[PDB]
């Protein structure tokens, strides 16, 4: 969950946020049947070009590895492909990679 | 035997990444962090080496 | 007087206090000898940290009929008590008092000069590298970047987890990839700012 | 296999640390395709992985 | 036990904090006349067989 200075709920979790609007927070929200908590990590960096997931929890940004998780199984995504939307279409190609 | 002399520099600068039987390979770095006396005989070992 | 240069990712000021506090008494048994020994994590027996800066604490409270209890420390961790407040980048971070997995153990020693000293408790650590744990000395009050640091002038550098001293400068080069770049001499010789690209 | 003729703009190697400024490495790297899905419309609905 | 290494099982039942319930102890010699196998050999004279 990312919100550019719109946090109802985060500015809670994080009351001082600091810089501008113009910058992206980003937040991931640690949902499970006991909690939902929310955790600031960073900022949106100002260009994103490849996003890689690995199956082991591994997320990579840009080459780097940023952060790792534990086993994984699925996911889903979400956005405003309403058919018509593909033409500003914020993924250009998904593949299934392998080691 | 140009490329003959003009090599067996490079690998010289390699061995001192390698860390001998130590926290790390950068002395700034052990120093600072661990006690005088065990980053002593750390060092001594890599001066050693 | 070398001037202190820390960078590291761009975030805010969330810091927390974590706080350890041991309360014993030595007069009461037979002055080399003690009663009770109590030790609380924030009145807790096991802590987590999860904000991105953290500041260690630790309280003695020692009551013996000499009034002097000398204190010691056996460190077999890569870090001591204090060197943690030396901007120390980490990932995760967990204290217990308990036994844990791949966790070093520390302890701590009283001697109260009554000729007997005794170990009060014992201190486990669970910690991974990483850069999303950072350990300063004192928070940082109005600031919005913990990221600061002086151009062109010899100096202290701290930057992402490597500690090192010279002069820093800016070059007009362009990269797209890494967040550092390093030599075969294990030297970061090069490293870019990402909220500019710089 | 993946075809010749790609500029790879939109790519880069996984890297732990650090980065290679120039030179040439052998390592085991998320390259063999199954499918490929391009100019998408799917996942506004939801979509399943 | 003397020459014995440790062996340690813990739990964590997830409710935040994980305990060890014991520690295990085992003296062995290197040699010939103990074999561990995964399952019983049934109307086998000979455990050998290549
Ligand atoms: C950056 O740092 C990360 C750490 O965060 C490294 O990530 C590790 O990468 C290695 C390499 O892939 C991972 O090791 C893999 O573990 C798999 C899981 O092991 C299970 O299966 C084996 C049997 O194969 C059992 O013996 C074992 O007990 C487990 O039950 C292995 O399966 C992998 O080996 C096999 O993988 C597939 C499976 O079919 C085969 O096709 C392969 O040929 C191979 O035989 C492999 O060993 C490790 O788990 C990762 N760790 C984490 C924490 O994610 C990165 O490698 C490192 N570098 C880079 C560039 O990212
Ligand atoms: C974990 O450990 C930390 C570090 O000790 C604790 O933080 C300290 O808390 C104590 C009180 O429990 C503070 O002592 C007094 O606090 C009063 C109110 O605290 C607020 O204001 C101070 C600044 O004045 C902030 O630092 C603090 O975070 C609170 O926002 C103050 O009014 C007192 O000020 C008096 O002393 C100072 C110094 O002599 C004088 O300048 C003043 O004029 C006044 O006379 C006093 O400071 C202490 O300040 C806190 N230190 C820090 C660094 O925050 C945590 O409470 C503790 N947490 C747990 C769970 O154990
Ligand atoms: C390279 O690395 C550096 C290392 O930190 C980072 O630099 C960022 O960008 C600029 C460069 O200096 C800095 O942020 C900007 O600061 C300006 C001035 O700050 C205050 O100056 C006086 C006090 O001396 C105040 O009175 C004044 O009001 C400023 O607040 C600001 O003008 C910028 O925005 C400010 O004003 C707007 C106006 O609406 C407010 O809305 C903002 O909230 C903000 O108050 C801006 O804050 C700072 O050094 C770094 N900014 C960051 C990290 O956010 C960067 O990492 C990188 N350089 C760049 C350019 O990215
Ligand atoms: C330094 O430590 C002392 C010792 O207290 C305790 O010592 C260990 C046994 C261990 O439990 C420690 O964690 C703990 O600090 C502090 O002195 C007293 O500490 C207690 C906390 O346990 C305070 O509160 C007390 O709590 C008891 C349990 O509910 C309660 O029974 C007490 O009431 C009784 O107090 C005295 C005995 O202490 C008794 O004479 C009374 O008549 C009454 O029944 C009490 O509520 C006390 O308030 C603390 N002070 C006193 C004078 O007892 C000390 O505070 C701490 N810090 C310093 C010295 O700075
Ligand atoms: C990838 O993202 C870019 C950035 O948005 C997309 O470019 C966008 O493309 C659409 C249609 O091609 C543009 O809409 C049309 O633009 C023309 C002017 O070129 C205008 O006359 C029309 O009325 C209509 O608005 C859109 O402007 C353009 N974005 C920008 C910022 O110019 C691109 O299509 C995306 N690619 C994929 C595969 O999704
Ligand atoms: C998750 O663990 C916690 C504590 O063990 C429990 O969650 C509570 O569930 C009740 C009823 O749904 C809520 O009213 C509480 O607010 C929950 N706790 C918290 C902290 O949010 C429960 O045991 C577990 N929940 C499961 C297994 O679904
Ligand atoms: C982010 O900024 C855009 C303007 O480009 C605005 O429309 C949007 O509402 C902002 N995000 C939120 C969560 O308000
Ligand atoms: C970089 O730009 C030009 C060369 O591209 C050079 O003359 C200039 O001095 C440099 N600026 C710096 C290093 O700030
Ligand atoms: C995906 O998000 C949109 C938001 O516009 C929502 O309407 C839709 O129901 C979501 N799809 C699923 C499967 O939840």
């Amino acid at each position: 969950v990312c919100s550019n200075s719109s946090n109802p709920h985060l500015a809670t979790f994080a009351i001082p946020l600091g810089a501008t609007q113009v910058p992206y927070y980003c937040f991931f929200k640690v949902d499970t049947y006991n909690s939902t908590v929310y955790k600031f990590l960073a900022v949106l960096p100002p260009t994103v070009r490849e996003i890689v997931i690995t199956k082991y929890g591994d997320v990579y940004v840009n080459g780097f590895g940023y952060l790792h998780l534990g086993l994984l199984d699925a996911v889903t995504i979400n956005f405003t492909g309403h058919g018509t939307d593909d033409d500003v279409s914020g993924f250009w190609t998904i593949a299934s990679t392998n080691f | 035997v140009v490329n003959s002399q003009g090599a067996a520099l490079t690998q010289l600068t390699v061995q001192l990444q390698h860390n001998f039987q130590a926290i790390s390979s950068s002395i700034d770095d052990i120093y600072s962090r661990l006690d005088i006396l065990s980053a002593d005989v750390q060092v001594d070992r890599l001066i050693t080496g | 007087e070398q001037p202190i240069s820390f960078v590291t990712l761009p975030s805010f000021n969330a810091h927390s206090f974590v706080n350890i506090t041991v309360s014993a008494s030595f007069g009461g048994h037979s002055g080399a000898n003690l009663i009770a020994s109590d030790t609380t994590i924030n009145g807790f027996s096991s802590f987590c940290v999860d904000t991105r800066q953290f500041t260690i604490s630790l309280s003695y409270n020692v009551t013996n009929s000499y009034g002097y209890v000398s204190n010691s420390q056996d460190s077999n961790c890569p870090f001591t008590l204090q060197s943690v407040n030396d901007y120390l980048s980490f990932s995760k971070f967990c204290v217990s008092t308990s036994l844990l997995a791949s966790a070093c153990t520390i302890d701590l020693f009283g001697y109260p000069e009554f000729g007997s000293g005794v170990k009060f408790t014992s201190l486990y650590f669970q910690f991974t590298k990483g850069e999303l744990i950072t350990g300063t000395p004192k928070p940082l009050e109005g600031v919005t970047d913990v990221s600061f640091m002086t151009l062109d002038v010899c100096t202290k550098y701290t930057i992402y987890g490597f500690k090192g001293e010279g002069i820093i400068t800016l070059t007009n080069s362009s990269f797209l990839a890494g967040v550092y770049y390093t030599s075969d001499s294990g030297q970061l010789l090069a490293f870019k700012n990402v909220t500019s690209g710089a | 296999h993946i075809p010749e003729g790609f500029s790879f703009n939109n790519w880069f190697l996984l890297s732990n640390d650090s980065t290679l400024v120039h030179g040439k490495v052998v390592s085991n790297q998320p390259l063999l395709v199954n499918c490929l899905l391009a100019i998408p419309k799917i996942y506004g609905l939801g979509q399943f992985f």
